[PDB]
């Protein structure tokens, strides 16, 4: 199961 | 950027047998970038119906792939994978060794 | 023993040539579960185990949402990254990213990963305490500071230590027929006359899983390591591996080697001899 996050931008 | 030439093995699934169906396999591993062209080769020619694995990547972030298809080890047929990569100035072709 | 859960994702650029591809992998120790292709016929997240196929609707639903969401965060960081590294728009460019969970043989927590490379070499990547990051060089330093400013850290923390190892026990648990199996392998040597001079012993290792293996030559009860060759552990095909050592050996002195199988499938260390 993937993690539940938006990462932010780089 | 960092560029990796491919490891390439060619080998069947099982130990071969003549007139036995199995599989014949080239796995090209530590390469970068993605881009790669991966032929298995019946007497030289292009064998048509080949399937490989989905796009995955080792601790030091090169490439894998399996390229497989199914076929019949007889006494007239010799195999091999041709591989090319921007690494590469013209393709690589390895032989199948069935005791490799 | 030991397992893991593992998720890679690769992005390439091909400017003028469409928009990026984006493929995504999912891995339980060894064994491939789910699969994304941005270019692909499904535009869903696929299974690749029997086992994942008990997972219902919801699940491949929300695996899908989190897929593509994330493919549209690797399109945003290759434009950044060219911008970074003052790169031109015609260029093709590579960014990947792999996170998951290490337990041990109780199934508790080991350790974490979240880590990205940029054409072939370190980003930057979450330190083993899950609180820091590592930039690689200093065009990273910026990354690291919007990480920093947005506490990401502490969500990928939380994911690592909690869902990411109850995820891996469920699938353990479901997959056990498979993913808890260990297939000792079987083993044979077979000898060649390369000359009349020297002649090739190789000790095989066939149809074992997981992949972890260790082969090892000994000469009189010595180690012996000049004059072998160990090719990379590969796949069969049939979720089984294979790997074999060979060493070179003058005529007339076979007897002298003896061949070392290690493996979790096998109670006792396995001598193979001519």
């Amino acid at each position: 199961r993937q993690a539940s996050i938006e990462l932010p931008s780089m | 950027m960092i560029q990796r030439t491919p490891k390439i093995q060619v080998y069947s699934r099982h130990p071969a047998e003549n007139g036995k169906s199995n599989f014949l396999n080239c796995y090209v591993s530590g390469f970068h970038p993605s881009d790669i062209e991966v032929d298995l080769l019946k007497n030289g020619e292009r064998i048509e119906k080949v399937e490989h694995s989905d796009l995955s990547f080792s601790k030091d972030w090169s490439f894998y792939l399996l390229y497989y298809t199914e076929f019949t080890p007889t006494e007239k047929d010799e195999y091999a994978c041709r591989v090319n990569h921007v690494t590469l100035s013209q393709p690589k072709i390895v032989k199948w060794d069935r005791d490799m | 023993g030991s397992h893991s859960m593992r998720y890679f994702f690769t992005s390439v650029s091909r400017p003028g040539r469409g928009e990026p591809r984006f493929i995504a992998v999912g891995y339980v120790d060894d064994t491939q579960f789910v699969r994304f292709d941005s270019d692909a016929a499904s535009q869903r997240m696929e299974p690749r185990a029997p086992w994942i196929e008990q997972e219902g609707p919801e699940y491949w639903d929300g695996e899908t949402r989190k897929v593509k969401a994330h493919s549209q965060t690797h399109r945003v960081d290759l434009g950044t990254l060219r911008g970074y590294y003052n790169q031109s728009e015609a260029g093709s460019h590579t960014v990947q990213r792999m996170y998951g969970c290490d337990v041990g043989s109780d199934w508790r927590f080991l350790r974490g990963y979240h880590q990205y490379a940029y054409d072939g070499k370190d980003y930057i990547a979450l330190k083993e305490d899950l609180r820091s990051w590592t930039a690689a060089d200093m065009a990273a330093q910026t990354t690291k500071h919007k990480w920093e400013a947005a506490h990401v850290a502490e969500q990928l923390r939380a994911y690592l230590e909690g869902t990411c190892v109850e995820w891996l026990r469920r699938y353990l648990e479901n997959g056990k027929e498979t993913l808890q199996r260990t297939d000792a392998p079987k083993t044979h040597m077979t000898h060649h006359a390369v000359s009349d001079h020297e002649a090739t012993l190789r000790c095989w290792a066939l149809s074992f899983y997981p992949a972890e293996i260790t082969l090892t030559w000994q000469r009189d009860g010595e180690d012996q390591t000049q004059d072998t060759e160990l090719v990379e552990t590969r796949p069969a095909g049939d979720g089984t591996f294979q790997k074999w050592a060979a060493v070179v050996v003058p005529s007339g002195q076979e007897q002298r080697y003896t061949c070392h199988v290690q493996h979790e499938g096998l109670p006792k260390p396995l001598t193979l001899r001519w």
